[PDB]
């Protein structure tokens, strides 16, 4: 029953979709969190150079990937296309929720039609718009969840548990990007079993901050 | 229509078998004519013989096509060949050569062994005739694989092996049949090795005649009294 | 177009990337003395400052088309990392004004990399031999060394294929 | 051209002239302008039959005149006629304006002689015409067009479709314009024409 | 076994197995219900809290179509979104061709034809969602429930998901004992809470009087009254 | 693979079509149609298992056209697909040929679609048996029934469902002893309900039946209140 | 992809299966006479309440050509619709006259052969006896098989009882048969095949014979002929059975 | 006017059991005469087709009808008859009606089974004009119409038919600027066809 | 790919073809029942030889000829041997429901040029240049003979030497291609004289 994306199993499961979800567990951990003012992405790159895990969609939004990178390129290019279309037709910064729903509706197509395969990449999208800072988690099944913080990729459960315990704290970090980045780098740490200035990657966007990525010396002060 | 591990195409080989189960066809080209022959298989009492079509079909005033294999596929090939023979004249105002029509039919047969969603034609064909403003006979064979060859005499269909062995040791390359009578005699003799005949003679200037049952009867009587 | 339950989808080219230029090298491995050695184009140009050492021909044609299209559209040389994506085991090497000299093998950048059946040992030899202060001369000679166990990209020369006998004699 | 349709108490009759003209020149002196669409549906004017027959075989029912009208008007709209007939629902008489519009009538006229024929129809048409009266009336309207219009001439074709029986087509119902005998015979003596070459053609 | 690996195949019994497996997929979803009141409909759904990190009121599940149709579904949530997107396209096309908003039974037929079409061909998969949907139109309130087979009927009250049986046990009592919209919201909350036996209760409703026939979500004081009634 | 797609088995049978026949009985409701002197009646069991259903919506009788009505045996999704296609075909005929599609023409067109599904391997047959009823403008009261194999034929009276044979036996006995000679459609409806009761051995309430009546220039379905009057008249 | 393919023995499997479907079909026969052709078949019924008069197993293709079948009825219905369509568009609209029996039979065989060589389609599970008249070939009777192969026959039978029917026709058929004697022999052969009730309502006959101008539906065009194909009515068959 | 560019005329007449078809031989570019050998009459067996109008269209239709009649003869194993060929020509002209050929055809022949004369023409409306006496086509159609209408008499013997048709063609061609440079007359009988070239004005 | 390898098997059963290019010309030789009675010009300057399924060779040769003429029609310059080889290789690639069971030797001269060219293509669509090559049945043996009798530093100098090497390798039809669209097939008696010597 698992040979193709169209076949339901007798228990009602889509085995290929669950295999695509398992593909993400092979990827290195990336972490996301936000206050009302700022949203942060912290990624463990893996090498040879460390592949960049963060992708910038707009001054107001960006994303990171876990799993199959080509699928990340496809989904991110589609997201750029939608944002550019929105600014072209309405001069309207596409809302993070609507961008997430567009990704949800695009990926679901591959899980129902024959001839394609689900995207084997899970994405974390952070953005800032009129509603404030946002964080979305995207999955190959198409499900999109708006979260205070999350982690995806191999051994992300530790970072997720740390974020669960710390939630009472970092939600209160308004107007202090450095403390949010410190909380994020600490959270990603529990997923290790270490961090170097070149290995680690950090991105941030918020009220005043346009979406920016820290690599190299830029991340040194946060390790 | 895909390669075997040893490189053969399964459907083409099975179409060759389908041809081999088909009824006989034979042709011999002499100095001045090509003769085509087949056994009637008129053993059924209720078959309407007077309107039953002959195995040999004209494609153009100067070319005839015989076949062995699946009749339904043979009719498709015949209609395509006729359309092409007329289209060649309509494009360039000359009739097709026997080589050109043979190549067209072979290409049609080949195309079905490679294009997906279709099966090969289970038909091998003998194409005989004369080129425009020419007098040397032409005889050719085509079979489902899509390849074609020229022949001085050939047989296809069931019992083709036996009568081909007969033809090999009766037809002489150095002194081929010199007249219509000798060609018809050899064709009837070859078919009588398999145990009523229809004979078609194609001659230059678009002369195509089906020999009457009395004429084949006289040929058979001569051959039989020779057998004694 | 399928995933395994474990979540994964179901010659020797050696390149060294120095700060004075990238060097690529390949084992031609002609099958016979009859084969025209000149016709073994196992290193090819993609753009004025980009080349690769190896479906190959079609991909190379599309890469060249993309590179020339980018040059036509922007009047600039395509960044190698952008080419890898916009575009056999590959070593793609080129130069640009964003990150300079690069070599790639999903594409990951490398300081030096080996592909083919000898890759599993050439990787260790590279790890032991490669160092940042390599000048193009040592990069060439170390390419040759690891082959024993050419082409280059420079801002002045661009991509070019080598002279070669001399550098072998100097080994 | 002159075409008239006249509905009468038990059917419909259509008639036409038999002159075809290439400008001022009479190309055909006996053109048949009444055309079958089906056995009991006929048309005249100034594919549909085959499709009507195919649909009749498909449905195993007698064609409706409305079916022919609908198909014909839709064909003309995609890219004048009188279509008259009898079907299980009675006798019908429709006109089609070749740009797509259609109308019902109890008497119609088409062609260059349409006005001359319509004068007779208006003058003499009445409710409850018998078959003979209707044939006479249609013939008279066609004759008025013939005599008074330059584009109409020669003979009268009539088709009578009565509800209970089969349609009767009266080719050259009247022939009022038969030519007189010529004053002289213009037979040339043999050898009058000079010939260059004579040959036998192998047909 | 053997006749269930493709969507277009009948088994010797005449049953299509892929559709039944899609129903099994529906049974795994969280409980969602719909209730028809004398002048409107009410929608409620059990939203399970996967973790404390979910923002607690912004993962909306009930979807509006046009302005008068509300849709709630259980099973493969992405398939429900796909179906609702098609429904929105159908309603928009109807409003474009005809200036009146699409009638609820017409919308139900359009969605049923779309869902059933996914049971015809082998190159496509059935929907893994049963969709409760409804609204108010020129002829009153309508409540429908699709099945992965494309089947649908009108209902006085509907429930689907893992707790569908427990919820139906209470919908039957509601119908036997009655139900205005105000009371309908509280009873929907009660039914969701009873069938749940962490989660967020989401409620919505469309009534001719209390919403002027437009679909609105329950929020603030009314939502809290429904929740305390359920706790009571 | 001859059992999975519509191709011949060594016996010449099309097992997929035969399995589509099995699907028609899976709704487990019986129906019958009879012709009166000048009207046609269809009776069908409206089995409602769930108390929460709105019975107004549970219905397998469709108004295809002003004159033609259709009752379906088989799954409701396929039944609604067939009803939509029949409505579209009837409208297209009225458009192309200028008059209402005859009942038998609609049956032939639907059977031709069914045969297409039985010929093209890409498409599965619908598991529905369609019964068209009308009072034709020419032929009068008519019953035509189409099946998944693409076969159709006109009927004096017909029944369909798991207990088809029993209802057909009762109708055969009555037709032997005797169309149904009645003067108004109510009496033939009562006759049809009576024979349904007798053949199935089960009394019916107003909730258990759905009834469609084809009269000149109108096919209409009886509401539960009208079926109540009919059942009362039978009780008398 | 092709569903009809050559087996290792060279046979086409789906064609054999369609011929089996035909051999399970009800018996139908045709007899060619000096002045006509008779094609007959018996009509089994789905129920005693079914109106068998609504289904005709013998159908008119052109006013001079008619066909009867054995095998799957819906396939015959669609194939006859296609045959009429092609006989009108591809011949009559071009030449102004209906195709002769040979050419229409060739075109039906073309339709049936395409289903035997196209992908995603199974062969037609019917064999046709096509009887017709044309000016140059005269009366002719052709059998068409699921593969598209067709042969002319003096007399033949297809379906369940074809072997016994053909054995009987071989004995009965001879030259100088008049069409009335052909009808008599057809009725006898069909009676010996039908195990159920045998009467004008369970039997269907049609003839290709003299032109019937009375069935033309109009008068006044002397050069129009009138159909040569004519179905014998139930009463016309019964009166002949009463003289069998 | 495309038909007037090249000129030329064709005339067909019916005799007693025989047919005659005649045409002029001039091909010109309007005023300039180019060729005196452009015969406009073709045969496809025992049936003859004269085509006037645009010379490129004449050649194209000759090629097309040769193709179609060759295929007809192969498929049917019989030669096409004059009536069937008239229908074939009519249908072939229609298949290009939008963007038509600028031609006027004239069919002439003897039906081989009934053995009786047949001639037919086709007008701008595309209506087949099957005539018992004569068909004219081309630029001098008016001259030909009057000439034939005066000279023709029924049941001409072949030797009288030749003289009548040749005089009709010669005297009409003399009065047409774009016609002339010789004429050819075919006399078509049951058994043979005689082709004759006429002496005429070469200006 | 399995289908491509089976196409290679079909190639290896086909009759052998051989080619050798000398200083001035390219020579193509080929291995040709009792009652029965290879090199195809693509353009006036290029010839194509094949081994494998004869039927598929006709498809490839027709496409190659059409492209050779279309190149002249679009660009005045006639095709180069390199360009035609690349096109034929791409055509073979694209068809890989089944590949063409043919490998081709492509020989000739470039327009207004005098360097002889010889190229090979195989069913996978790979192509390469050779000084001498053979394809088809028992191609390994005859290629091994060529590797030792052909000399890279001193290749054949004249038409006689090229023809001699080709005939010896085959041990028969021979085609000689020379610049300025000079293509000629040797007569049977000429080949006999070569063979006897």
């Amino acid at each position: 029953y698992d040979g193709d994306t169209v076949t339901f199993s007798p228990t009602g499961r889509l085995f290929q979709v669950e295999y695509a979800l398992e593909a993400i567990k092979q990827g290195s951990v990336t972490v996301g969190l936000r206050s009302n003012t700022h949203a942060v992405l912290v990624a463990l790159k893996r090498n040879s150079s460390y592949q960049k895990k963060i992708i910038k969609c707009d001054e107001h939004m960006g994303l990171s990937l876990a799993g199959l990178a080509p699928d990340a390129r496809v989904l991110s290019n589609y997201l750029r296309q939608q944002c550019n279309y929105s600014s072209l037709v309405f001069n309207r910064k596409l809302a993070v929720e609507r961008a997430g729903h567009l990704l949800c509706d695009k990926a679901q197509k591959n899980t129902q039609s024959y001839g394609g395969r689900p995207y084997g990449v899970g994405l974390l999208i952070i953005g800032y718009d009129k509603s404030g800072a946002h964080l979305l988690e995207f999955q190959p099944s198409g499900n999109v969840t708006e979260l205070y913080g999350t982690a995806i990729g191999a051994r992300s459960q530790g970072a997720k548990t740390y974020l669960e315990r710390t939630l009472d704290t970092f939600i209160k970090i308004d107007g202090n990007p450095d403390e949010l980045i410190k909380a994020g780098v600490e959270a990603i740490s529990q997923s290790l079993r270490s961090l170097t200035v070149d290995n680690l990657s950090i991105a941030i966007v918020g009220k005043d901050t346009p979406f920016t990525i820290y690599d190299g010396e830029a991340v040194a002060k946060y390790i | 229509s895909i390669f075997s591990p040893d490189g053969h195409i399964f459907q083409v080989e099975y179409a060759l078998e389908a041809v081999k189960r088909g009824t006989c066809a034979v042709g011999v080209k002499g100095k001045n004519c090509v003769v085509l022959g087949c056994e009637r298989r008129s053993t059924l009492k209720l078959q309407d013989t007077r309107i039953t079509p002959s195995k040999v079909s004209k494609i153009d005033s100067h070319v005839v096509l015989s076949f062995s294999g699946l009749n339904a596929d043979s009719r498709i090939l015949i209609e395509k060949a006729r359309v092409e023979a007329q289209s060649h004249r309509l494009t360039l105002e000359d009739p097709v050569t026997v080589e050109y029509l043979t190549r067209y039919v072979a290409g049609v047969q080949q195309r079905y062994t490679q294009s997906g969603g279709v099966r090969p034609f289970g038909v091998s064909t003998l194409i005989a005739g004369f080129d425009p403003r020419d007098d040397e006979p032409k005889l050719y064979q085509t079979e489902p694989s899509g390849i074609y060859s020229s022949w001085s005499a050939q047989t296809i269909g069931r019992n083709s092996k036996t009568v081909r062995e007969f033809l090999e040791k009766n037809y002489d390359r150095k002194e081929p049949p010199a007249t219509v009578e000798e060609c018809v005699k050899l064709t009837v003799r070859s078919l009588l090795e398999v145990v009523n005949i229809e004979i078609t003679v194609v001659k230059p200037d678009s002369d195509i005649v089906a020999l009457s049952s009395e004429e084949i009867n006289q040929y058979v009587t001569q051959i039989e009294q020779e057998k004694q | 177009s399928t995933f395994s339950p474990e979540g994964r989808l179901f010659s020797t080219a050696i390149g060294i990337a120095t700060k004075e230029g990238v060097v690529l090298g390949v084992e031609k491995r002609a099958t016979s003395p009859l084969l025209e050695s000149d016709s073994i184009e196992k290193i090819v140009e993609i753009d004025r400052h980009i080349g690769c050492a190896m479906d190959a021909r079609s991909m190379i044609e599309h890469a060249r088309t993309a590179a020339v299209t980018h040059n036509l559209y922007y009047d600039e040389d395509i960044n190698v990392e952008s080419l890898t994506q916009s575009v056999v085991a590959l070593l793609i090497a080129g130069h640009d004004a964003d990150d300079g000299y690069q070599l790639f093998h999903t594409f990951y950048r490398y300081n030096a990399k080996a592909i083919g059946s000898g890759s599993e040992g050439a990787q260790a030899e590279l790890l032991n031999e490669w160092h940042s202060s390599l000048t193009l001369k040592e990069a060439e000679l170390l390419v040759l060394k690891i082959l024993k166990q050419l082409s280059c990209i420079t801002k002045q020369d661009g991509f070019k294929i080598y002279k070669t006998a001399e550098l072998i004699k100097e080994l | 051209t002159t075409i008239v349709g006249v509905k009468f108490n038990n059917g419909v009759v259509i008639a036409a002239d038999t002159r075809s003209t290439q400008g001022p020149i009479v190309a055909d002196k006996n053109c048949a302008k009444l055309h079958r669409i089906s056995p009991k549906i006929w048309c005249a004017g100034a594919l549909i039959g085959s499709n009507i027959e195919l649909h009749s075989l498909y449905t195993s029912r007698e064609p409706r005149v409305v079916s022919a009208l609908q198909m014909l008007k839709q064909h003309l709209f995609k890219y004048y006629l009188i279509v008259a007939g009898v079907d299980p629902t009675g006798s019908h008489l429709f006109s089609i304006h070749a740009h797509g519009s259609t109308d019902v009538g109890y008497y119609l006229s088409l062609g260059s002689g349409s006005l001359a024929a319509m004068a007779v129809l208006e003058s003499h048409w009445k409710q409850d015409l018998t078959k003979e009266e209707a044939i006479k009336l249609a013939s008279d309207a066609i004759q008025a067009g013939i005599w008074n219009d330059l584009g109409s001439g020669s003979n009268v074709d009539v088709c009578v479709m009565e509800i209970g029986k089969d349609a009767e087509y009266l080719r050259n119902y009247l022939t009022p314009n038969v030519r007189e005998e010529k004053q002289k015979s213009y037979k040339f003596p043999r050898g009058t024409t000079a010939v260059l070459k004579e040959s036998i053609v192998n047909i | 076994t053997g006749y269930d690996l493709s969507n277009s195949v009948f088994s010797p019994d005449g049953r299509n197995f892929q559709v039944e497996y899609a129903v099994k997929a529906v049974e795994n979803g969280t409980t969602s219900i719909g209730i028809k009141c004398n002048d409107g409909v009410v929608f409620a759904v059990e939203k399970l809290i996967t973790s404390k990190l979910l923002v607690p009121q912004k993962n909306v599940k009930i979807q509006v179509v046009d302005r008068h149709i509300g849709c709630v579904y259980s099973g493969l949530i992405p398939d429900g979104r796909h179906l609702v997107n098609r429904g929105r396209e159908e309603a928009a096309s109807f409003k474009k061709l005809y200036k009146t908003p699409i009638p609820i039974p017409a919308f139900a037929d359009r969605l049923g034809q779309y869902v059933q079409a996914h049971t015809l061909y082998n190159s496509v998969r059935p929907f893994g969602v049963s969709t409760i949907f409804g609204g108010v139109d020129k002829n009153g309130a309508h409540l429908y429930m699709l099945e992965p087979s494309g089947s649908y009927w009108g209902y006085k009250g509907a429930a689907t998901g893992k707790g569908r049986q427990s919820a139906k046990a209470e919908l039957e009592k509601l119908v036997d004992h009655h139900l205005s919209a105000r009371e309908a919201v509280k009873q929907a909350a009660k039914i969701i809470y009873l069938a749940h036996e962490d989660f967020e209760l989401e409620i919505s409703w469309c009534s001719l009087s209390e919403t002027n026939g437009l679909h609105k979500f329950v929020k603030g004081d009314l939502l809290q009254e429904a929740i305390d009634f359920a706790q009571k | 693979y001859d059992r999975h797609i519509t191709i011949f088995s060594p016996e010449g049978r099309l097992y997929q079509v035969e399995y589509a026949f099995k699907a028609t009985n899976q709704t487990n409701i019986n129906s019958l149609a009879v012709r009166g002197k000048d009207c046609t009646v269809v009776i069908s069991q409206k089995k409602v298992p769930d108390k929460l259903l709105d019975p107004t919506t549970v219905s397998y009788i469709f108004c295809i056209s002003r004159t033609i009505g259709m009752v379906v045996n088989g799954p409701i999704p396929d039944a609604r697909n067939a009803a939509l296609r029949a409505k579209a075909e009837a409208a297209e005929f009225r458009y192309k040929y200028g008059y209402d599609m005859p009942c038998d023409v609609l049956a032939k067109r639907m059977a031709n679609l069914s045969q297409i599904y039985t010929q093209r391997a890409y498409m599965r047959p619908l598991g529905v048996i369609l019964t068209f009823v009308s009072v034709d403008e020419e032929l009068g009261p008519s019953i035509y029934k189409t099946d998944p194999a693409g076969y159709y034929v006109g009927y004096k009276a017909t029944a369909t469902g798991p207990k088809q044979q029993e209802i057909t036996t009762n109708l055969e006995n009555h037709f032997k002893k005797s169309h149904i000679n009645e003067e108004s459609w109510e009496k033939v409806v009562e006759f049809a309900i009576t024979h349904m009761i007798d053949a199935l051995g089960t009394e019916f309430s107003k909730n258990d039946l759905e009834v469609g009546v084809a009269t000149k220039d109108k096919f209409f379905t009886l509401s539960a209140e009208n079926i109540e009057e009919r059942l009362v008249a039978i009780a008398e | 992809f092709s569903l009809t393919t050559f087996s290792p023995s060279g046979k086409l499997g789906q064609i054999d299966y369609a011929l089996t479907a035909v051999k399970q079909g009800v018996t139908s026969l045709g007899i060619k006479a000096t002045n006509g052709v008779v094609i007959a078949t018996e009509k089994k019924s789905s129920s005693p309440l079914a109106m068998s008069e609504t289904l005709s197993k013998v159908s008119l293709l052109t006013p001079d050509i008619g066909a009867v079948y054995s095998g799957m009825g819906p396939d015959y219905r669609v194939l006859v619709d296609k045959s009429r369509k092609v006989a009108h568009t591809s011949y009559k609209r071009i030449y102004g006259e209906y195709p002769p029996t040979k050419l229409l039979v060739s075109e039906v065989a073309k339709i049936m052969q395409e289903a035997t060589q196209s992908g995603g389609v199974r062969p037609f599970g019917v064999s046709l006896l096509i009887a017709g008249h044309d000016e140059f070939n005269g009366f002719s009777l052709y059998q068409v098989d699921p593969s598209g192969s067709y042969f002319p026959w003096k007399a033949t039978a297809i379906g369940k009882g074809s072997v016994a029917a053909k054995t009987f026709l071989e004995k009965r058929w001879n030259d100088e048969l008049e069409l009335e004697d052909a009808i008599h022999i057809a009725l006898l052969t069909l009676k010996e095949s039908v195990e159920g009730e045998f009467n004008g309502d369970t039997i269907e006959l049609a003839i290709i014979g003299d032109e019937n101008p009375d069935l033309l539906g109009y008068t006044g065009i002397p050069t129009d002929k009138g159909p040569r194909f004519r179905k014998l009515t139930s009463q016309e068959i019964n009166d002949r059975l009463e003289a069998l | 006017d495309p038909s007037s560019i090249n000129g030329g005329i064709v005339v067909a007449m019916t005799g007693k059991d025989c047919v005659a078809i005649a045409c002029d031989l001039r091909l010109g570019s309007q005023s300039l005469g180019v060729s005196n050998k452009f015969e406009k009459i073709f045969h496809y067996g025992h049936v003859f087709l004269g085509i006037t109008g645009l010379a490129t269209d004449v050649t194209t239709l000759n090629e097309m009808f040769r193709y179609k009649t060759n295929l007809y003869k192969l498929k049917e194993e019989r030669a096409i008859e004059p009536e069937t060929f008239t229908q074939l020509v009519s249908s072939s002209l229609y298949e290009r009606r939008f963007g038509p050929y600028f031609v006027g055809p004239v069919v002439a022949g003897i039906n081989s089974k009934s053995g009786k004369p047949f001639i037919a023409g086709f007008d701008l409306i595309g209506c087949i004009d099957e005539a018992k006496d004569f068909i004219v086509s081309g630029t001098a159609s008016d001259q030909l119409f009057g000439m034939c209408e005066s000279l023709y008499e029924p049941n001409l013997e072949p030797e009288d038919l030749f003289e009548t048709i040749s005089q009709a063609l010669l005297n009409a061609a003399d009065r047409d600027a774009l016609s002339g440079w010789g004429a050819v007359v075919y006399i078509i009988k049951k058994d043979e066809v005689v082709k004759r070239y006429l002496k005429m004005r070469q200006d």
